[PDB]
RNA sequence: UAAUUGGAAUGAGUACAAUGUAAAUACCUUAACGAGGAACAAUUGGAGGGCAAGUCUGGUGCCAGCAGCCGCGGUAAUUCCAG
């Protein structure tokens, strides 16, 4: 689990860039704060600040044209619901 | 009673707004305007960018 | 409608409070019994500063000029400048921005010019070592006061620079019930456009007073000369007694002008510092309005600060009655049960306050 | 796992008394917070320093 | 009735799934068509 | 003057964010 | 790592917490009066009838429950109750299915903060076969599991044999809503709120008769305070939802009229409720004190306690020579500064070690650390209150939750009293210092995924935010890649535009929710929630920028140089713009260079390629638009009918009712 | 002659010195001013001691037009033969053959410094 | 390649009934209904393609790159990559 501490690249002009997609997240077990990817850049609207993101390993098999060394996690569930079920508009985020 | 005065002036504001809102748009809230459709000098008194 | 205050007494405090709480106030009969009634020049410039950092507010001044009607807006901030009029030093306008700074939309970067020393108002070592550490206890991380040029009375022309970086949501709730133990004494001793024997003689007098008490004593001599040293000579001192464990400070400053035998001035300030220490517990007698206001605007939570009974004086009673007029916040003074002295714990329940003008 | 850490030990008192005895015998063969340790060590260093 | 019964969409709740064929429903039908299509190719190259 | 001040803001913000993601990872 | 959470603060009291509010909601015919009737019959053995208003019933040694049959239709009442409710018996027909009101309330609850929703399905005795019944039960359960979490249990109630439900099931509901722990939400633990058991207007008949009945009357309202301490001085502000925005004139703590048996047990251990289990009134059956005495001067106050300006900074010091003699020997201040005798050294040194660097030395996770700091603070509050003589505790804490309180307003509009009926909830809410200012808010929002049509710029949107419902005129902006704020003219169909509007402020990061029409006449079959957002920042000015392109033609063509007609009409028009950019509609770049004088608006312009004559030049100007300042609060329960509050009409609607394109 | 190329140990060396805004830094063996300019920002007046007038000329060329142009003196010659003025902290990179003289010269100053950040060989 | 249409087939479901069973429920059996968008509305993933009177970045011109649910109008109206 983790707390969304802030967003990164919210003022980055170049859209869909990787630094646009990355939020900065504090974990609740340690206290250590890391960075986390997010699929589908529109899904930055779903995470706000003090959400509970549930992070999973990013575990990427390969590295693309303009990627980032350093993002190692990825956001799976934002405050209970799951980002595939908000982006697909099945459920919606219970505040 | 003060509630009726407050809604009479609310209906004033609403009636004016509707009468505006269905009405034909002022030129400077369109695209593709000429000097034909507009009146003259209306880019000197306006301060666009 | 308007909360309504009388008199010209403690102007800046009511303007700051009416900006924090956000309730329009109205001050009336402002020296109206006096020869030329109204606001002095510096009070108008202070209102100009307040209007400059708060987008949205509205100030009106009566026809004669003896009734101010203030309706606050949100705090915003920015970077700007200010030209302090000749009668009051820059400390007069630095201090209310100390109250108001950590709660704005953007940072403060304000550039003051003018005189930078006086007898009455705050210095530049006063604000640095006397009221930045209280602000740092209450959760303000990164604040600083860059001296660029140091003026002096009567001409001045100095300029200082208030940069405040951290924007907290609300101050923390600060429990403190113990008399701090003083562990050092530092202090600054400065002089502009004079020969450097003065600073050494002030340090001589001070260290002769403090040559009998059991902590280390050091004093940064600071001799400006030339082109950033301003336009007129002067000299002054500040002594800070510094408790390192918890981060508290008690300090006493003064300046001096043509005629003062500087050994006497240093001896004076050392005696005043000892006096201040003996009438204090966890705050000096003059850092106390800042800490009381930062307790009031905390979050909804009892905060306890210990005070000596000698600090209970007329300025205290005035301050608390002004808080109870704006905020509606009483202040429960219970006594302690150490039977060696008559300290009083002062517990204040914070109002529920945030910084509602940040952005997410 | 004889001398483990059980979840609640006030409610297991007869047990731990019995285990104390077992340990006493089996290791009478040999008998015949670390922040409190760090605090004690630093205090004793300090006292030695001040006397020197 | 006076009853505001529910939509179709907010019953079966399939928002934004893309639109596939009428042949992902029935695997037998899809493999049938793909066999009789990729048998045409082998009736041109094995000429 | 606008276009310049935008360029220095944009450069600083971008570089600092990349520096934070260089500040985390080989910890 | 299922356990860990964002830490939050509780602020429910520990001595006497108020009753939990149990809304019971659902469509019109679904049987939500038999539910409340039979729940109360099980929990007091005392059957009612004609239930209206809130109803407080003791259930246990401690729990008190405040039932509230929410009205069926009115979307205003559902919005109110969703803000304040604390359990929701969301009761859905079983034979019919879901119905659109159940879905609407569910989404209103999900945005403002979701209370404990527990669903019960009735009309299950209308099925004729067990296979139809059993599959339908499973199917409703799975849809309800989508809306609420998974495994959330719903209850199935058969027939109404005697005007009330069975006993096995109703006994299960009673057990389950009497073991349940509630979640610390956000909006409810900063604002005091109050649900009103009874209500009386307090004027003479004399002012009515001698002033012709019109005047806004003075009114006192009674009920339980939930949420946070409502401070114990008059004049604080209040929003009475669906009425307006008042300021309280007098408050007073009554003795509460439904005590738990635990409470009476502890009260009879001062002096050393067998049938009055239900309370349904809306239906029928010293220097610290010396500082705060205003009429005293500060100086005299000091003089009594023993036996000037603050504008100067330096305090008042004594005279120099008195100090110089006084502070020669510093012995008086001594203790502010840092075979048997050996122990005396080591005690001196022990205390010095504790002082000097004995700070650097003072759970398993980081969530338990935070909750331990929070709970340490909460008990410091508790301890320092319980040294306060209960008047003083009342003066600086101020009527914590659970207190029964009478408060009384004055200048309350006439219609509120004439059009009263107990079935609609009146719900007092406190106000923070921000939410009384007015300004423009910059929020972000999307069309709500089930709403059929996209919105429009400047068509009114009744939205609820804080305790308020008000109708505004939003204006939806994109952002042109973090440069400017282009004014969109619609809502994107599947994403988040921003919006700006003029309304009461509220703090950043606050979720709101907005509808079209709330009038129960013209509703139809469509879903009704229409936008969901959070408010992102707060100010008093924004500038929005509509893209406006000037279009003109060429008439004389060189190589790499053209002459332009029809865009402008004068000379100084062109002279304002020497250095603009014109792009061909076909797509080559260019600019304008100089003005021709004898032709009146014609001029000369440069290009990168030789222009084709049919090409057309456009300049990309940026007109500034600005928000309107409409604000029309609903006040839905001052009307005679309360199920139709109408305001501005949508642009398509006023074109339909005026028969025009 | 070696050059501390790392642009991140340089800042850390500087800010550990805790330079106050009223200090006189002696800064012995400045090199090409990779390190110096930070000290110029944080101190009132810097006194750099140098032996290579090539470096001295380039270093004084570095500060031209810069606001800190007037807060830097340069003293030439052998370090172990000058008379150092009063100075109030000391920051040093100088090549290591003077590592043992330097230390005792600082200890035997009249009015010695208060803190000095020195670079040495690991075994030294 | 199909995009209209021609009749034949059947059970998911509903159901007299009988069987089942301690009693039911369901299966197995079966009157009567029950298929054209057979709307009686299969899914989960990843790869490509185009989308300009749009935006943004860089440059040795008309370009490139990012991207494109954001354009000039219009939302009971647009009936659009039939979709
Ligand atoms: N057969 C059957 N009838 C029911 C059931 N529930 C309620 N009813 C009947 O339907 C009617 C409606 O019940 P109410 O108690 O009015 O419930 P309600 O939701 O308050 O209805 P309104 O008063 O119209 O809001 C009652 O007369 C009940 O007898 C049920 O589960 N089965
Ligand atoms: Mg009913």
């Amino acid at each position: 689990k983790g707390i969304v501490l802030e967003k990164l690249g919210i003022e980055s002009k170049q859209p869909n860039s990787a630094i646009r997609k990355c939020v900065r997240v504090q974990l609740i077990k340690n206290g250590k704060k890391v960075t986390a990817f997010v699929p589908n850049d529109g899904c930055l609207n779903f995470v706000d600040e003090n959400d509970e993101v549930l992070l999973a390993g990013f575990g990427r098999k390969g590295k693309a044209k303009g990627d980032i060394p350093g993002v190692r996690f990825k956001v799976v569930k934002v405050s209970g619901v799951s980002l595939l079920a908000l982006w697909k508009e099945k459920k919606e985020k219970p505040r | 009673s003060s509630f009726e005065k407050q809604q009479i002036e609310i209906r004033k504001q609403i009636e004016q707004l509707e009468n505006e809102a269905v009405a034909e748009k002022k030129w400077s809230l369109k695209g593709e305007v000429k000097a034909k459709d507009r009146p003259e000098d209306a880019l000197l008194t306006e301060e666009l960018e | 409608k308007y909360t309504t205050f009388q008199g010209s007494q403690n102007f800046r405090l009511r303007i700051v409070l009416a900006t924090l709480s956000g309730k329009p106030i109205k001050i009336e009969k402002i020296r109206s019994g006096d020869l030329n009634p109204g606001l002095k020049d510096y009070e108008v410039s202070f209102l100009r500063l307040i209007e400059s950092v708060t987008n949205g507010s509205v100030i009106e001044i009566s026809y004669t000029g003896t009734t101010v009607i203030y309706r606050p807006g949100i705090i915003v901030g920015g970077a700007s400048t200010h030209i302090c009029p000749s009668s009051k030093p820059v400390g007069y306008f630095v201090e209310p921005m100390l109250y108001l700074a950590p709660f704005s939309k953007k940072k403060f970067s304000i550039l003051f010019k003018g005189i930078t020393a006086s007898h009455n108002d705050a210095g530049i070592e006063a604000i640095k070592w006397g009221l930045m550490p209280v602000m740092e206890k209450f959760g303000v991380r990164e604040c600083a006061l860059h001296t660029l040029k140091r003026g002096s009375p009567p001409l001045g022309g100095g300029e200082v620079h208030l940069v405040v970086d951290s924007l907290i949501a609300q101050p923390i709730t600060m429990h403190e019930i113990d008399r701090p133990i003083i562990s050092s004494i530092t202090g600054v001793a400065y002089s502009t456009r004079v020969s450097p024997s003065l600073v050494n003689r002030m340090i001589d007098g001070a260290k002769k007073v403090l040559k009998n008490l059991q902590c280390e004593v050091n004093i940064t001599a600071d001799v400006w000369r030339g082109e950033n040293s301003g336009k007129s000579p002067g000299w002054g001192i500040t002594l800070v007694a510094q408790s390192k464990q918890k981060g508290w400070s008690y300090f006493a400053e003064d300046i001096g002008d043509a005629g003062s035998i500087p050994e006497e001035l240093g001896e004076k300030v050392a005696c005043q510092l000892l006096e201040e220490i003996s009438k204090s517990a966890a705050v000096g007698r003059n850092q106390l309005p800042l800490a009381i206001v930062y307790m009031v605007i905390g979050k909804e939570d009892i905060g306890r600060l210990r005070i000596n009974k000698e600090q209970i004086d007329e300025r205290f009673i005035i301050l608390l009655r002004d808080i109870k007029k704006i905020f509606n916040t009483e202040v429960f003074l219970k006594p302690v049960d150490e039977a060696d002295n008559e300290d009083m714990i002062a517990t204040i329940k914070g109002i529920g306050f945030t910084n509602t003008s940040k952005k997410i | 796992g004889t001398y483990r850490k059980r979840f609640n030990e006030k409610a297991r008192s007869g047990h731990m008394a019995k285990l104390k005895e077992l340990k006493r015998i089996r290791n009478k063969q040999f008998t015949r917070s670390k922040v409190s340790r760090l605090k004690k060590k630093r205090l004793d260093k300090f006292i030695e320093h001040q006397l020197k | 009735d006076g009853k505001r019964a529910i939509n179709y969409q907010i019953l079966k709740n399939k928002g934004l799934t893309p639109k596939r064929n009428k042949d992902n429903r029935n695997s037998r039908v899809k493999k049938r068509k793909k066999y009789q299509k990729a048998q045409k190719k082998l009736k041109s190259v094995r000429a | 003057f606008e276009a310049r001040q935008r360029i220095e803001e944009k450069n600083k913000e971008s570089s600092d964010y990349h520096a934070k993601m260089a500040h985390i990872v080989n910890t | 790592e299922r356990k860990l959470h964002v830490p939050m603060v509780d602020r429910t009291p520990e001595d006497d917490p108020p009753p939990f509010i149990v809304a019971v909601v659902g469509p019109p015919g679904t049987g939500k009066t038999t539910l409340i009737r039979s729940l109360v019959r099980r929990m007091t053995k005392s059957t009612l009838n004609d239930i209206q208003g809130p109803i407080t019933v003791v259930s246990g040694k401690h729990r008190r429950l405040t039932f509230l049959e929410c009205p069926a239709d009115d979307l205003n009442a559902m919005i109110d109750i969703a803000k304040i409710a604390d359990l929701v018996l969301l009761l859905i027909d079983g034979n019919f299915g879901f119905e659109m009101e159940t879905m609407e309330f569910l989404n209103i609850a999900q945005h403002h903060g979701m209370p404990r929703v527990l669903g019960v399905a009735t009309h299950l005795d209308l099925f004729k076969s067990q296979s139809t019944l059993r599959a339908s039960k499973k199917r409703l359960k799975h849809r309800f599991w989508t809306e609420v979490y998974q495994g959330a249990k719903l209850f199935y109630l058969s027939g109404v044999i005697n005007g009330r439900y069975p006993d096995r099931e109703i006994l299960n509901l009673s057990r389950f809503i009497s073991v349940m722990k509630f979640r610390p939400l956000k909006w409810r633990n900063e604002h005091p709120y109050m649900l009103a058991d009874r209500f009386t207007d307090l004027t003479h008949p004399e002012l009515i008769e001698t002033q012709g009945l019109q005047i806004d009357r003075k009114v006192a309202i009674y009920g339980y305070l939930h949420g946070t301490p409502l401070p114990s001085a008059p004049g604080t502000r209040v929003h009475i939802a669906g009425v307006g925005d008042f300021s309280v004139a007098q408050i007073e703590k009554l003795p509460d009229p439904c005590p738990t048996p635990f409470y009476q047990q502890k009260l009879d251990d001062f002096e050393r409720d067998k049938d009055k289990l239900i309370y349904a009134p809306m239906s029928d059956v010293n220097i610290g004190k010396l500082i705060y005495m205003d009429n005293i001067s500060p100086e005299e106050c000091i003089r009594r306690w023993r036996g000037v300006d603050l504008e100067k900074f330096v305090p008042y010091f004594d005279t120099f020579e008195k100090l110089a003699k006084k502070w020669k020997s510093v012995d008086a201040i001594k203790e502010r500064f840092l075979r048997e005798m050996n122990a005396a050294k080591k005690e001196k040194l022990r205390a010095q070690f504790e002082i000097e660097e004995g700070e650097n030395f003072k759970y398993d996770t980081w969530y338990e650390l935070q909750k331990a700091k929070i709970s340490k603070q909460l008990e410091i509050n508790n301890i320092e209150y319980q040294e306060m003589t209960p008047e003083q505790r009342q003066r600086i804490e101020g009527f914590k939750a659970g207190s029964y309180v009478r408060i009384v307003f004055e200048k309350v509009p006439m219609e509120f009293v004439k059009n009263f009926n107990p079935k609609f909830p009146i719900v007092m809410g406190g106000l923070l210092p921000t939410e009384i200012k007015f300004g423009i808010v910059k929020a972000r929002l999307r069309r709500h995924r089930w709403h059929k049509k996209i919105l429009k710029t400047n068509d009114p949107l009744v939205l609820s935010l804080g305790w308020r419902r008000f109708q505004t005129l939003p204006i939806y902006t994109t952002t042109d890649s973090r440069t400017r704020t282009r004014m969109l003219k619609y809502t994107p169909e599947h994403t988040y535009c921003n919006a700006a509007f003029y309304g009461p402020l509220c703090s950043p990061n606050t979720p709101f929710c907005g509808v079209q029409i709330v009038a129960n006449s013209d509703t139809g079959n469509g879903f009704r929630i229409a936008a969901t957002g959070i408010v992102e920042e707060i100010d008093v000015n924004i500038e929005i920028v509509k893209k406006l392109k000037l279009v003109g033609f060429p008439y004389k063509i060189f190589k790499n140089t053209a002459f332009i007609k029809d865009m402008f009409s004068s000379a100084m028009e062109v002279a304002r713009f020497e250095g603009a950019q014109i792009k061909t509609v076909s797509g080559i770049r260019g600019e304008i260079k100089r003005a021709l004088s004898k032709p009146e608006g014609h001029y000369r312009a440069a290009f990168e390629d030789k222009i084709l004559m049919s090409d057309i030049v456009i300049l990309r100007s940026w007109y500034p638009v600005r928000v309107k300042k409409f604000y029309n609060p609903v006040t839905s329960l001052l009307l005679k009918e309360k199920t139709e509050w109408k305001g501005l009409r949508l642009t398509g609607q006023i074109r339909a009712a005026m028969n025009l394109e | 002659q070696h050059i501390l190329k790392n642009p991140l140990v340089a800042q850390g060396i500087v800010d550990k010195a805790q330079i106050r805004p009223s200090d006189v830094v002696l800064e012995v063996g400045p090199g090409t001013g990779n390190l110096t300019v930070r000290i110029l920002e944080q101190a009132k007046n810097v006194v750099a001691v140098e032996m290579d007038p090539r470096m001295a000329a380039e270093l004084t060329k570095r500060v031209r037009g810069t606001p800190v142009e007037k807060k830097l003196e340069i003293m030439l010659g052998d370090f172990m033969k000058t008379e150092l003025p009063y100075f109030d902290i000391c920051i040093s990179n100088t090549p290591y053959q003077i590592s043992s003289p330097l230390v005792f010269k600082l200890i035997n100053q009249p009015r010695p410094p208060r803190v000095s950040i020195l670079m040495f060989q690991r075994e030294f």
